[PDB]
């Protein structure tokens, strides 16, 4: 429900993407994984195919988390 | 023109505040 | 008390050097 | 312009009050009513200098002097609030204007009067601060400030021995009814702060401590005051200060105050 | 000489004897940490000199 | 933010900590005990 | 070379102060917790004591030549403001026009440059006012403004001290109050009621601080340096109003806030009405607060003073009370003859109140040369009222007896003692947690 | 220096033209002895309670000079709304900017808690805070640059004088298009965004 | 289940409202502040090699911290048990 | 166009009052 909840921020937040990294760099980095995936997809979703490029500052570090 | 940016400079003080909180906030919860 | 007053100082040995090392980089910056 | 003429006449109903002033049982309401007409002439006078040309002085003077009339007038009538409310606008006159008027000689007089009747309403704060205004100069030199100044140092220095009985260096008979207004609020405050001071006191030794030339008015003074005369005829203070809130522990104080203690211990900001 | 707790009171030509309350050693280690604080603040004193 | 707005304007510069008693002026407390004692007949 | 020591440093650190404040002025337009302060300390250490006057070598008379178009000695000075020079740099534009304001009144040769002073100073108010009906842009120009107007504007109020008295300063910086109160306090809401409660009191005039009262509230970011010359001002107004108690309470709280010896003249003026409202409530002052060293050859008649206060003898204080009147005078503090030359008995009876638990009432009129217990009966109920003792008094058997020695540990006091230092720690780590970071 | 406040008695004393050359003297000195005429506190308030009295607006406009002044800023603006024609009219100083950016403030406050339930369940608005509010609407229809009223319009939920903005020369249908813009991308309040729709296609 | 099994660690109201022990409570105030001493001692040290000498979680700082926490946070419940129990209890 | 950077501003206060709110609760779930 973590998982989910988080990633449902990119429904609610597309209209205006820059916010979505300013709320997420934080759920982004969490000790919970559930939360990290999640934090991933909302991110993923939100900036749709445009390139936010702090979208991927964020999601650099992220694609080398342990966590598979 | 009075009520736009007397507003603006208001809410902008406050925004500065609030970002510096949330700053330090942010902090605290990455410790 | 003692308690409170310990807190408060140790309080404000993290705020200096918070400052301390925040304007070291924006020194090293420029 | 007419303005000239509305001098001329100002000065003239100036002069009837100052005529009828002079009269030793003055009816006040003519001067009253001479007062409100002043209060329309003034109009085309001012208070505030307001003036893009420098007036020449007289038109200030005599204002002045009107005022001056009004404060010994409403000394005359023995209404405070009139005195009072005629000072509160002499003041500006007497202040604002100090580099181009001279001194007028009811000044001392005026202003002695003030401070000691601030002493009689106990406006101890503002009768300091209005010191400071009047130089050393006056408050060393002129009886009429000097005399108000020594019964208030008087006053501190706990010399109320003095204070009562030293009345035959007071200037005027303005003084007379202050001062007959400062015996009864200086006893009454003795007797207030009693309460602080003593536990028990005689009767007929308080009738000396208060220097009381009359002992009926003490009894109306213990009447108005509540005070318990005991059955060995003496006044009883301990009464109210009791062993105090000692016994019973305050509790739900202490519980608030911890309450408040764990709140900003735990909460986030 | 400490050797015996009492005390007395001429006035009334008496001597008394009390019950010695152990010193409380809480209090004593209280003032040995507030003294020692008061030494780390100096010590923060001679910090922020570098502000 | 300095107060330069105000009158800033080995005499006796012992280094040792006083207080007011030290001031204080009065004959030699030897003279005292002695004076006491004399008067007091002993 | 010692002309040329500003070439070789200052010509060039001041471009880089500009340039950075500028900078913080353009991006991180948050330009209030930069280096104001920490620069602006060179200004008194440095630029004030060094642009004075027109000095060669390009020290001066070179500056404004040099400075003359920066499209990216008053007729010189036309250009920088002039010359379709970029004007989006506001503290730019502030600076150019302020840099000889204070400088010009530190050369302090009065001759002639009065005037220079006396017109640069309204240049300064007319790019102010123009400034500010257009509402300028978030970029702390009230800041910049409001300190250097105090300061500039203090010069001038020494000028109408020369001249027609000072009344325009407070007029128009008390309508910047309320401008500067309703959009936010940039620290200029400190500094402006310190301007208006001084000039009051360089007219002894008071009473009218009832803006100090809380009519208006001081504000809370005042530097420390707002703050000692804030409380010292509503220290000697609560002084003369009879309530000498939290006079010198938040006088005592004032004092400590000065810095470590740069502040002589302030630090005489807070010690000069300190031991005189201690003195007031019977206090003998602490010894430290004479043994400071520039401190000694000026606080050393109100020292003797003490040393005759210290006495019941209060014709030994009159027989040298009018050894110094002129020095109180130029000190302007000579007041005291109103509020010493009669209280000098409430510091006796504190004694006497000190060292006996049990005393008749000829007993405490007797040691303090006192003429008869009559007398003395009204002094301790006097000491009574104003609460400075804590006695109870007696005339049934002479008795003046001191209140019962009570354990307060065992009683609500330490708790409330304690309660109150709690408070003061938790206030100070919730307002250090309040600001750890901003990058 | 005119460094007392008793001049304050003149108002006291019956006489209301004394009355109203007094507060011409006190409008000359509130905004340096604010807090000693504010200390008169009901002796002079009270004279906009004296119906008798002849010039009501005048001490209305010192006493709301008097709480711009001490921050009441909300006392300012009701002590203000009963003088009339004296009331804002004029622009003046920035005590006047003050008072208006707080009494349109109010009046939009008012205004959107008014229009979520205005079916009939509407609470009464002042008429004279309508006036001002209409009057600075009617000022910045023509001042210098009138493309600022619509944000304002749409925000006051004012839909007539929104609707009256564009109407006007606009200066290009840019304007128009911008209209649409600020409804559809920043105001997200659907029940008045279908209401500015269809302004939109009536205007269109 | 839940809170169902919860019953086994449930705290008793009794168990809320116990004062738990005097004498112990100051022993252990005792003994935490004069650890809290013997902590400051080398906090003094710590602070005072604050040169920066090959810039470097063990000892002063934290542990510091979380004594204070304790102790605090045991006085402060004790305190409001007895009182709560002096106004509540009669 | 103030218009618009006005609300800007206002939806921007919106927004970090929400991320406050967030930060409150993220404290008090990671200290439990």
């Amino acid at each position: 429900v973590r998982r989910a909840a988080v990633e449902s921020l990119g429904f609610i937040l597309f209209r205006t993407p820059e916010q979505c990294p300013s709320v997420v760099s934080l759920l982004s980095e969490s000790y919970n994984p559930h939360v990290r995936y999640g934090a991933a997809m909302a991110l993923g979703i939100c900036c749709a195919g445009t390139g936010n490029k702090e979208a991927i500052n964020l999601l650099e570090p992220m694609t080398n988390d342990p966590v598979n | 023109r009075q009520y736009y940016l007397s507003k603006i400079e208001e809410l902008q003080l406050i925004v500065n505040d609030k970002s510096q909180n949330l700053r330090r906030l942010q902090a605290q919860r990455n410790e | 008390y003692l308690a409170s007053l310990i807190r408060s100082v140790v309080a404000l040995h993290n705020l200096i050097n918070n400052k301390i090392a925040n304007r070291d980089a924006e020194k090293k910056e420029g | 312009a007419t303005s000239g003429a509305v001098l001329q006449a100002a000065t003239g109903m100036y002069e009837q009050l100052k005529g009828e002033w002079n009269r030793k049982s003055p009816n006040l309401s003519k001067c009253g009513e001479e007062l409100g007409r002043l209060k329309l002439v003034l109009l085309e006078l001012n208070f505030l200098p307001t003036t893009g040309t420098k007036l020449t002085k007289q038109q200030l003077i005599l204002a002045r002097d009107i005022l001056e009339i009004g404060a010994q007038w409403s000394i005359l009538r023995k209404d405070i609030p009139s005195f009072e409310r005629y000072m509160a606008q002499l003041k500006c006159y007497y202040f604002d204007y100090k580099e181009q008027l001279p001194e007028s000689a009811y000044m001392h007089q005026l202003l002695g009067l003030n401070l000691l009747f601030l002493l009689s309403q106990n406006r101890v704060a503002e009768f300091h601060t209005e010191l400071e205004r009047l130089p050393a100069k006056d408050i060393q030199t002129n009886v009429y400030i000097k005399h108000p100044v020594s019964l208030e140092q008087y006053l501190m220095e706990g010399s109320y021995n003095k204070v009562f009985l030293a009345k035959g260096n007071i200037p005027a008979e303005s003084y007379t009814f202050f001062i007959d207004i400062l015996l009864d609020t200086i006893r009454d405050e003795i007797a207030g702060c009693i309460e602080k001071a003593y536990e028990k006191i005689l009767f007929t030794e308080a009738t000396r401590i208060l220097f009381f030339n009359t002992p009926k008015k003490m009894t109306d003074y213990a009447k108005k005051r509540g005070w318990v005369l005991g059955p060995n005829n003496y006044y009883s203070f301990a009464s109210q200060q009791q062993k105090p809130e000692d016994t019973t522990i305050p509790s739900t104080e202490l519980a608030k105050q911890v309450i408040e203690y764990a709140r900003q211990l735990e909460m986030i900001v | 000489d400490k050797k015996f707790h009492g005390i007395l009171d001429q006035g009334e030509g008496v001597l008394i004897i009390f019950d010695e309350p152990p010193v409380d050693k809480t209090y004593e280690a209280a003032l040995e940490t507030i003294q020692n604080m008061s030494k780390v603040v100096d010590s923060l004193y001679n910090k922020a000199k570098k502000l | 933010d300095e107060f330069e707005e105000f009158p800033a304007e080995d005499e006796d510069a012992h280094v040792w900590e006083d207080n007011w008693d030290d001031d204080n002026v009065e004959d030699d407390f030897s003279n005292q005990l002695r004076a006491e004692l004399e008067k007091h007949g002993y | 070379p010692p002309p040329p020591a500003p070439q070789d440093v200052e010509m060039k650190e001041e471009a880089a102060t500009g340039g950075g404040s500028t900078g913080e002025a353009d991006g991180k337009t948050a330009a209030a917790a930069a280096e104001h302060s920490q620069r602006e300390l060179d200004t008194v250490t440095l630029e004030d004591i060094k642009e004075h006057v027109k000095q060669l070598e390009k020290a001066v008379s070179g500056k404004e030549p040099r400075f003359v178009l920066r499209a990216l000695l008053l007729p010189f000075l036309e250009e920088p403001m002039d010359t379709e020079a970029d004007l989006q740099f506001r503290p730019r534009t502030g600076k150019a026009a302020s840099t000889p304001l204070l400088p010009e009144v530190e050369a302090y040769l009065q001759l002639l440059v009065v005037i220079f002073m006396m017109n640069s100073k309204r240049y300064k108010e007319a790019q102010k006012i123009s400034d500010d009906l257009m509402q300028k842009i978030s970029t702390q120009n009230r800041r910049a403004l409001d300190l250097v107007a105090a300061k500039c504007y203090y010069y001038h109020a020494r000028v109408y001290e020369f001249l027609d008295k000072l009344d325009v300063v407070r007029s128009f910086l008390h309508a910047r109050l309320r401008t500067a109160t309703l959009r936010h306090d940039a620290d200029g809401q400190a500094t402006l009621l310190n301007l208006l409660l001084r000039n009051y009191l360089h007219y002894s005039l008071y009473d009218q601080a009832e803006k100090l009262v809380s009519k208006s509230v001081f504000p809370e970011q005042a530097n420390n340096n707002e703050w000692a010359r804030y409380l010292y001002y509503t220290g000697r107004i609560k002084a003369i109003q009879l309530e000498y108690s939290e006079a010198r309470r938040t006088m005592t709280n004032a004092l400590r806030k000065a810095p470590q010896h740069t502040a002589v003249g302030f630090k005489q003026t807070v010690h000069k009405l300190l031991i005189v409202v201690e003195l007031l409530l019977g206090e003998i002052p602490d010894r430290l607060q004479f043994r400071q060293p520039s401190l000694k050859r000026s606080l050393m008649p109100y020292f003797l003073l003490t040393q005759a206060v210290r006495t019941g003898n209060l014709a030994k204080f009159n027989q040298v009370l009018d050894q110094f009147g002129e020095k109180f005078q130029a000190d302007g503090t000579y007041t005291l003859i109103i509020r010493l030359r009669h209280n000098v008995i409430k510091t006796g009876v504190r004694m006497i109140s000190l060292s006996y638990s049990r005393i008749s009432l000829a007993d405490i009129a007797q040691k303090l040369q006192l003429d008869s217990p009559e007398d003395a009966e009204f002094i301790v109920a006097k000491a009574i009222r104003d609460g400075v003792i804590e006695a109870s008094i007696n005339h049934e058997k002479g008795y003046v007896q001191s209140k019962e020695m009570i354990d307060i540990y065992s009683t609500r006091e330490p708790q409330l003692a304690f309660h109150q230092r709690i408070s003061f720690c938790l206030d100070i780590h919730n307002m250090s947690v309040k600001a750890m970071r901003f990058p | 220096i005119t460094s007392a406040a008793g001049i304050i008695s003149l108002l006291d004393e019956d006489e209301p033209q004394l009355k109203e050359f007094a507060l011409h003297k006190l409008n000359a000195v509130v905004n340096d002895f604010w807090a000693e005429i504010s200390e008169s506190v009901d002796k002079i308030e009270v004279l906009y309670e004296d119906e008798g009295f002849r010039s009501r607006q005048f001490a209305a406009l010192v006493a709301s000079k008097v709480f711009y002044h001490l921050g009441a800023f909300e006392e300012s603006l009701n002590y203000a709304l009963g003088a009339g024609d004296l009331f804002n009219v004029n622009d003046n100083s920035e005590y006047v900017e003050t008072i208006i950016a707080k009494c349109i403030d109010h009046y939009t406050k008012q205004c959107v808690e008014n229009a979520d339930l205005p079916e009939g369940e509407k609470k009464p608005i002042d008429q004279r805070l309508e006036g001002i509010v209409n009057k600075m609407f009617q000022r910045c229809l023509d001042d210098h640059k009138y493309k600022q009223a619509i944000g304002i319009a749409l925000e006051t939920r004012r839909l007539d004088v929104f609707e009256k903005t564009i109407l006007e020369s606009n200066d290009v249908p840019g304007m128009l298009a911008y209209s649409l813009k600020l409804c559809m991308s920043l105001m997200q309040n659907k029940q008045f965004r279908n209401k500015v729709l269809r302004v939109l296609v009536k205007i269109y | 289940e839940q809170k169902m099994l919860l019953n086994l660690h449930k705290k008793s109201w009794m168990e809320g409202l116990t004062l738990q022990d005097y004498s112990e409570h100051c022993k252990h105030n005792e003994s935490v502040v004069k650890e809290m001493l013997e902590l400051a001692k080398n906090y003094n040290k710590a602070v005072e090699e604050e040169d920066k000498m090959t810039p470097e979680k063990q000892d002063p700082k934290r542990h510091l911290e979380e004594h204070v926490d304790v102790l605090m946070t045991s006085n402060i419940v004790q305190c409001l048990a007895a009182m709560l129990d002096t106004v509540v209890f009669k | 166009d103030l218009y618009s950077r006005y609300k800007k501003l206002q939806q921007e206060l919106e927004f970090l009052e929400v991320q406050e709110e967030y930060i409150k609760d993220e404290q008090k779930n990671l200290k439990k």
